């Protein structure tokens, strides 16, 4: 046991020395050569109303017009960004839903929560009514996040500190991702869907592969539980947000953080993070009844999106980058452009 | 999904008839119903329509005020009271489902209909009969009096294929989305008022009549219909 | 049980210590180039006029 | 300007909104309560009796008593980090806390169960989200405590305790100790009650507590309190 | 003609001089009060409508604000406008409209306050039945029934008005305009007394009595159940009572004094001089009620305050 611990400590020290040697220059020194971005003004266009419970998850579709949102009332609503009309209303058997996902083609939707079971609902049913297609059971903890890898397979995150990849046609988990010491909170798929990063309460993120199913790399630096994690549009980096009131951008090739985002007046935790189409700007939902925009290159505050009357819980940028939706516990989802 | 109609037969002009369509196998409440008649050797024609929850009911000028379409969702049955009958009302009435939402495929299912015997944007198809052998591509042109392209950015157009002894089948809706279950051989295009339905290779199953429909407004109008036979 | 945990930990550490790495400067330059390339098609950074913006007054 | 399909979609959206409002108004009539406590604290017996009177994850029990609907949520089986999802129960009406009164001399793999139960009660009471939520303590092991105190003294658990060995004094001391853990007496209430073989008394006490809370909630909402 | 109208025809309240009179100052003060009431109503309506769900308390607040806005809009400014507007109409029709709108708003406010007090009493005494049976549809139906009753009770007042034609405002209360009786004097007296007693019982006595009974029942229930009445509860009760009293009481008091002065002309100058003050104090209810019924609720208070802050910091 002692020899194994000494070997682990030596490997950790070697990894730290390597990460330090590879840090030839910081992102700030390189980004200081370009002028900063101007003041970004975003005015709320649509004010979606109809929810009677706190919002916790929302996701857009490939068409960049439909967005599915989940609430604690047990009703999944698919809103239309241009008309604000409800396309479907899925009644959940367990009202304690916490995560929701919208498949790329939009034919199926996934949801989960404290029930420890992920329900899949088909929207293109010939019967005409949205009915549960498959129930993925086996998780010993609440579902924190889930995303569609493909029309056939899906990935889900549970609070049992271990994730699993479930096949729809089969319904049995094929790959089991283990290694997290804390409960996994959020996921983020890469543009190629080959690798994905996952953050847990242990203040560290881990990269995982679909076919291999092994931890490709680990990233540390956080001081609290990582609540949100998003992939960079290029697929070579990813941002993470924890309760320490600061974001952290890590690179899959550098194996260390590039720049930190923080401000003295911010002392509250972060709930959601999402990049833009080009990644020039980053958005972060905070608990101070608003969200904040940061410069991905200079970390300068680009703007503040206020109006929500409760803790901001989720936010998502359209695939085309036209507008960005934000949902909070106040039961209202606002679209800014 | 199955629709069975009842009521009809020989009815004098002064008589009345209550046509009843039994709906089952789907959310009848969420899906509205349209009545489309088809007289012998004549094109289709819209009769009336009831919206979800009986909140909006519309009638055509040819039947406005005379006929009465009602809806029964708890029983899952559609009813049509026909008080007066004229010498030209004889036609097979078909019930068609229609749901309205982003990405919907209304008028996808057509009922078997019932035979009843009694003792506006203009749509026109260039060619009516185009004899062609299987294998060769086919093209059916259509023209609308009014531009169907709406400011939203879509074109309200529908094509229906009716085979001998079978109800019409929705091929393409909105001029850009292929109906579910229809082969990919069918394609639709158009610009403003001139539209074209192309078929890569004609087959025996394609034998039938193609009818066009515009859905820009309430008074739906159907064309003469282009018939294809090997 | 602790023996298996320590073995798995050392194995994972050795595996992660073998992947290739690059200089932070090159990654930063690549990210900046990608951002500058995709900025011209960024509605958020560059607001588009009402002629194309679908979000307008209903 | 809206076309036929647009008007139909708007009407369908209005109908869906009406249905959602009706569902919400119907669900608002049912009270929501959260059950907490150790597995051996008797929660199972309480749930069984409340169901008679009327797998991993959380359990949801429904029962009606005097024209009033209750939704009991049991999250004891969820052995994970509670501070990351307990906030979901912010809108809960009451928190039914069960503790093993007789399990004062046993050992658990704090070493003692009473200290852990007190710590959990204090953490749930002083929680930043349960500031205006009421807690109801239930002692489901009073008979075992009476049968054991006659042989095993209570001093083993509370060395500082010096009162009489009788059951009344010990019960009063335990009640005072569990009550002193409340650091927000000005904003919330703790309704204590001793459970026995009888079950209707516990249901009546829960009904009264839920009524007194609905009353205070209505008084705070209308602007009086 | 009824002696009241005869004496009012030669009412001595007009004078000509370079300096301005205090009556115009009082009229301008009443106008500013009505403008403040309109601002408050328009501010509390938009938020509760497009920023807040539709609950029962929200519905009551919306109806009360709508009634107050209707009053403070129709009375001071609509009327003054058409005074200079001089359209194709008769001064008597305008005085009938004024009387009808004023009494309708008064009865509506009274009935809304009574219904709110009864709902609070039911929630404090019958919480289970209320939560199982209180809904928004029932609230809207009760509001519609109360508005219908108010219109029915104002109809007798709409048909009785025989005015001639801002500042020099006159809208007399004469029943001989329509459907006369055997004699003018006795019929006028009886009908005026009946109208006064009816409006008093409908606006001041019954609503205030119901409010006081509901408050006393809530207090007794809280005292018996062991709860403790904080200072906020008693303060809000005392305010809701005293404001309503000081606003509405004097109006009906002077109305009864006038009805009695029909035979005793010694008090007619007192009414002629005091009517403006009492009607202004009554209109002040439109400003006194929204503050106590909106800013006292936590949710609406916070929402309105925040929204005001955001909207005043955005324009800047
Ligand atoms: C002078 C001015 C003061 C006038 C007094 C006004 C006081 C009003 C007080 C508070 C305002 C809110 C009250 C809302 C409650 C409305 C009435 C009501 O009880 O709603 C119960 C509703 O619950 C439902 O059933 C669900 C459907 C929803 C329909 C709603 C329509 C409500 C009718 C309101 C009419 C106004 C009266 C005006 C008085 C002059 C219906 O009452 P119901 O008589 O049928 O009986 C109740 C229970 O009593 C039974 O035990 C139960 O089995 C079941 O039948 C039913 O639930």
């Amino acid at each position: 046991l002692d020899q194994l611990r000494q070997e682990a400590e030596q490997l950790k020290n070697q990894i730290r020395d390597a990460r330090k040697a590879c840090a030839d220059a910081t992102l700030s020194q390189i980004t200081n050569n370009i002028d900063p971005v101007g003041r970004i003004q975003m005015r709320t266009r649509r004010t979606l109303r109809g929810h009677l419970a706190k919002i916790y998850a929302m996701h857009w579709g490939t068409d960049s017009r439909l967005l599915v949102s989940a609430s604690q009332d047990g009703k999944l609503i698919i809103w239309d960004s241009y008309t604000t009309n409800k396309v479907h209303a899925i009644p959940l058997r367990s009202s304690w839903v916490m995560t929701c996902a919208y498949a790329p083609s939009g034919n199926y939707v996934a949801c989960g929560g404290l029930d420890n079971i992920c329900s899949i609902y088909n929207l293109k049913t010939r019967e005409g009514n949205v009915r549960v297609s498959r129930e993925l059971a086996g998780h010993t903890g609440y579902l924190s996040c889930c995303r569609f890898l493909d029309d056939n397979q899906i990935v889900t995150s549970s609070g049992d500190t271990t994730c699993a990849l479930w096949d729809i046609e089969t319904g049995q988990q094929t790959t089991t991702f283990t290694g997290h010491t804390g409960d996994v909170m959020s996921l983020s798929l890469a543009p190629d869907t080959r690798l994905f990063v996952s953050g847990a309460c242990d203040a560290s993120a881990k990269l995982w592969d679909v076919r291999e199913g092994m931890c490709r790399q680990t990233f540390t630096g956080h001081e609290s539980d990582i609540n949100a994690i998003c992939f960079f549009p290029n697929g070579n980096a990813f941002a993470t947000g924890s309760d320490d009131a600061t974001c952290r951008l890590f690179d899959l090739r550098a194996d260390q953080e590039l720049m930190t985002y923080s401000h003295d007046n911010i002392i509250c935790g972060i709930t959601s993070v999402s990049f833009s189409k080009s990644g020039r700007l980053l958005l972060a939902g905070y608990d101070d009844f608003n969200c904040n925009v940061w410069d991905a290159l200079k970390a300068d505050r680009a703007g503040v999106l206020a109006g929500h009357d409760n803790r901001v819980s989720c936010l998502g940028v359209t695939d085309d980058g036209m507008a960005v939706a934000t949902g909070s516990w106040d039961s209202f989802l606002k679209i800014w452009n | 999904v199955q629709l069975v109609e009842s009521g009809g037969g020989l009815v004098q002009p002064g008589g009345s008839r209550k046509l009843s369509c039994s709906a089952s196998g789907f959310a009848f409440s969420s899906f509205g119903m349209h009545w489309v008649r088809q007289a012998p050797e004549k094109g289709l024609e819209w009769v009336a329509y009831i919206s979800s929850g009986s909140g909006t009911i519309y009638y055509a000028d040819t039947v406005k005020g005379r006929f009465t379409i009602s809806r029964d969702d708890p029983k899952n049955t559609l009813f049509l009271q026909m008080t007066s009958l004229r010498s030209e009302d004889t036609a097979m009435y078909y019930c068609v489902r229609s749901i309205y939402y982003y990405g919907s495929s209304p008028f996808d299912f057509w009922g078997q209909g019932t035979t009843l015997t009694v003792s506006d944007i203009v749509m026109t198809q260039a060619t009516s009969s185009v004899p062609v052998t299987p294998g060769e591509s086919v093209s059916i042109s259509c023209r609308s009096s009014k531009s169907l392209l709406h400011s939203n950015g879509n074109t309200y157009l529908y094509w229906f294929l009716q085979r001998p002894g079978q109800s019409p089948q929705l091929l393409i809706y909105r001029m850009s989305n292929l109906a579910s279950g229809v082969p990919d051989r069918f394609s639709g295009s158009g610009s403003g008022t001139a539209f074209t339905l192309t078929i890569s290779r004609l087959e025996a199953e394609d034998v039938g009549v193609y009818y066009c429909m515009q859905h820009l407004e309430y008074p739906l109008t159907f064309g003469a219909g282009t018939k294809l036979e090997l | 049980a602790s023996i298996a945990q320590a073995r798995k930990l050392v194995e994972q550490l050795k595996m992660e210590a073998n992947i290739d790495r690059i200089k932070v400067s090159k990654a930063a330059a690549d990210l900046m180039a990608y951002c500058e390339a995709h900025a011209k098609e960024d509605p958020l950074l560059t607001p588009v006029p009402a002629s194309e913006n679908p979000f307008r007054e209903k | 300007t809206l076309s036929a399909e647009d008007k139909a979609a708007v009407e369908r959206s209005k109908m869906i909104d009406r249905n959602l409002r009706e569902d919400g108004e119907k669900a608002a009539r049912e009270v929501k309560l959260l059950l907490l406590g150790a597995g051996e604290s008797g929660k199972n017996t309480i749930v069984k009796q409340m169901k008679i009177i009327h797998t991993t994850g959380i359990v949801e029990t429904h029962f009606t008593f005097k024209d009033l609907h209750f939704k009991m949520f049991d999250v004891g089986a969820q052995r994970s980090e509670r501070k990351k999802w307990i906030h979901c129960f912010e809108g809960v009406t009451a928190i039914i806390f069960c503790v093993a009164l007789s399990d004062y001399d046993l050992v658990l793999a704090e070493m003692n169960r009473m200290h852990a139960s007190m710590k959990l009660f204090d953490s749930i009471c002083n929680n930043k989200w349960f500031t205006d939520t009421s807690i109801i303590l239930f002692l489901n092991k009073k008979d075992l405590f009476e049968e054991k105190i006659k042989k095993s003294p209570l001093t083993i658990c509370y060395p500082e305790y010096a009162g009489s060995n009788t059951y009344e004094e010990a019960a009063a001391y335990i009640q005072c100790q569990f009550e002193d853990l409340n650091k927000r007496k000005d904003t919330k209430e703790i309704y204590t009650h001793f459970t026995c073989s009888t079950d209707t008394k516990n249901v009546q006490f829960v009904f009264d507590a839920v009524t007194d809370v609905i009353i205070k909630n209505n008084l705070k909402d209308c602007g009086l309190f | 003609l009824c002696p009241i109208l005869e004496q009012m025809s030669r009412l001595q309240s007009h004078s000509n001089t370079s300096i301005r009179y205090i009556d115009h100052a009082a009229v301008l003060l009443h106008g500013l009060a009505s403008l403040l009431g309109l601002v408050e109503n328009g501010v509390i309506l938009f938020v509760v409508g497009c920023r807040m769900r539709q609950t029962v308390v929200t519905t009551w607040v919306l109806h009360l604000a709508l009634s107050d806005l209707l009053a403070s809009a129709s009375l001071p400014f609509f009327t003054y406008f058409l005074a200079v507007g001089h359209s194709w109409e008769l001064g008597t029709t305008f005085c009938k409209l004024h009387s009808s709108i004023f009494f309708l708003n008064m009865f509506a406010s009274g009935f809304l306050l009574s219904a709110i007090s009864l709902d609070r009493c039911l929630q404090v005494v019958r919480p289970v039945w209320a939560q199982n049976h209180r809904t928004v549809a029932a609230a809207h139906k009760v509001c519609l029934v109360l508005w219908a009753l108010a219109v029915l009770n104002t109809v007798p007042y709409f048909v009785f008005r025989d005015t001639i034609s801002d500042g020099r405002i006159m809208c007399y209360y004469n029943v001989l305009l329509l459907n006369p009786g055997p004699d003018r004097d006795a019929t006028c007296n009886s009908r005026q007394v009946a109208l006064a007693v009816s409006k008093f019982l409908l606006a001041f006595l019954v609503p205030l009595a119901i409010i006081a009974s509901s408050h006393a029942a809530v207090s007794l229930r809280l005292q018996h159940r062991g709860r403790r009445r904080p200072g906020r509860f008693v303060r809000l009760v005392a305010a809701v009572v005293a404001a309503f009293a000081l606003c509405w009481g004097p109006y009906h008091v002077f109305s009864l004094l006038e009805a009695r002065a029909h035979a005793n002309p010694g008090l007619r100058p007192l009414v002629w001089r005091g009517l403006p003050f009492v009607t202004s104090l009554a209109f002040f209810n439109s400003v006194a009620n929204p503050v106590l019924y909106v800013l006292t609720c936590p949710d609406m208070l916070r929402k309105l305050r925040r929204s005001l802050r955001t909207v005043l910091e955005s324009v800047l």
